[PDB]
């Protein structure tokens, strides 16, 4: 119609088209899903594959930002490496400067700030990726979720992609701040495989991380003996 | 020039790991503003080391090293750098910086341990570098390089390497006049990963006839 061709047209509705044009790439992509837990944060997304051969563990989509908080992208894995390595400069950037762990809530402020400065510039595709932030800090943990309009907002519960209504009313079910970490793994394994669409894809593959005190408040994968667990788990629920 | 200045670091191979030495002073000139300052630095998984000469610098290098540690860390995909590539990247920084005639004005003894390949090396404040069973900086290389050179062993225990660890730095402490009683002997190892001792003092011999009596006399000393 001429008002959906850039980013800095303004349509008469009032709306500005191409930031739902990445919306809707989002949407379309695999599962991300986020908790926050009584005392952690467990993320857990749903790669999907399309080959045989794609060696389990490949284009990995949680990716640690810092020592003490990670983060897990949907849509274009190409554009969220990009928010990705812009959130570990400013951590990095933040610890030079003032020389203490960059704040969760800075950081998850900061890289809303800075996917919204890609949505101001004429010259600029706007990011087709949102993500999930859940770093730990000694204000505990702490999920954000960040959407490619630039709107991020501290959550109980997060999820993005095609799964975002099922993931939703899925978790609305859940007792968040009761229940903690090696739970979280349950219930996030449950809901994934609930929300795959076989009809729709085919063997997927379920990644998760999570920031606790037993990972004495860093990021890192968990455990695998637990993920096997907790497919084994999933699997018997969706029977 | 060089205003909060550290001193010897000296550096011994020994079995089953690595160990350094270094005492905790920080000298302004000639007053010893300082006796508490940590100088010594676990870096990274595999790797150790300490540095020398300006205080400042030295804090420098270590933000450098722990943006680098941990960028390298946040890959996860199973490989790190051990103590050859942190201490080739330290001759990088240090040679760049002297190219620019605005050095980093520290020596650092940089050491450790990956795959049971033992490393330990030195660079200077102008990228010379060499890697060595034991490494020395400062009087540490007059005073104790000589004593390293005459006593060290292939497979040093780790209480000789401690014994002979300390009589290198107690002969520094008799003779250095920058050298404060304090001091850490870090200890690395494989499997066990880096390890540094409390502060402590080491115990000084001073009675010998000959001092309490220069010459010797009933009247004059």
């Amino acid at each position: 119609t001429g008002y959906d061709l850039s980013v800095t047209t303004f349509s008469p509705d009032g709306r500005v088209f191409q930031i739902e044009y990445a919306a809707k790439a989002v949407d379309n992509s695999g599962t991300a899903v986020g908790i926050k837990c009584k005392d952690g944060i467990v993320l857990g997304v749903e790669k999907l594959i399309q080959s045989k051969m794609m060696l389990p563990g490949s284009n990995r989509r949680i990716h640690s930002v810092h020592r003490h908080s990670g983060m897990a992208v949907a849509g274009l894995a190409a554009d969220g490496r990009q928010i990705v390595a812009r959130a570990k400069s400013e951590a990095t950037n933040y610890e030079s400067v003032y020389g203490e762990a960059v704040p969760v809530k800075e950081l998850a402020d900061r890289v809303a700030s800075y996917v919204h400065l890609c949505t101001l510039y004429w010259w600029l595709r706007p990011f087709g990726c949102g993500v999930i932030l859940g770093g730990y800090d000694r204000d505990g943990p702490q999920l954000y979720m960040v959407e490619p309009s630039g709107i991020s907002y501290r959550y109980f519960g997060a999820a993005i992609g095609k799964g975002k209504q099922a993931a939703k009313t899925e978790i609305e079910k859940l007792k968040l701040s009761e229940m903690t970490c090696r739970e979280g793994i349950i219930e996030v394994a449950k809901i994934i495989y609930k929300v795959h669409d076989e009809a729709k894809d085919k063997a997927f593959e379920l990644e998760m991380s999570w920031i606790c005190d037993e990972s004495k408040r860093e990021h890192q994968k968990v455990p695998d003996n637990l993920l096997q667990e907790a497919k084994a788990a999933a699997t018997a629920a969706l029977e | 020039y060089p205003y909060v200045t550290g001193t010897s670091v000296i550096g011994i191979k020994y079995k089953d790991g690595i160990l350094i030495a270094a005492d905790m002073g920080g000298s302004y000139g000639s007053t010893l503003r300082y006796k508490s300052v940590e100088r010594l630095k676990g870096i990274g998984k595999h790797s150790l080391l300490g540095a020398s000469g300006e205080i400042s610098d030295f804090q420098e290098l270590l933000r450098y090293l722990d943006d680098l540690i941990l960028y390298d860390n946040m890959w996860d995909d199973g490989n790190s750098f051990g103590p050859k590539e942190v201490h080739n990247y330290l001759t990088r920084v240090m040679y760049n910086r002297r190219n620019k005639f605005n050095p980093l004005w520290n020596s650092l003894v940089l050491g450790g341990v990956k795959n049971g390949q033992k490393y330990l090396g030195t660079v200077n404040m102008i990228g010379v570098h060499y890697q060595d069973n034991h490494v020395a900086t400062g009087f540490g290389n007059h005073l104790a390089v000589p004593i390293l050179r005459d006593e060290w062993k292939e497979d040093l225990s780790f209480e000789d390497g401690v014994r002979l660890l300390e009589k290198c730095m107690r002969v520094l402490l008799y003779r250095d006049r920058s050298a404060v009683n304090k001091l850490q002997i870090a200890k690395i190892t494989e499997e066990g990963g880096v390890t540094i001792s409390p502060p402590y003092s080491l115990k000084t011999y001073w009675e010998f006839a000959a001092f309490k009596n220069p010459t010797a006399g009933a009247e004059g000393s």
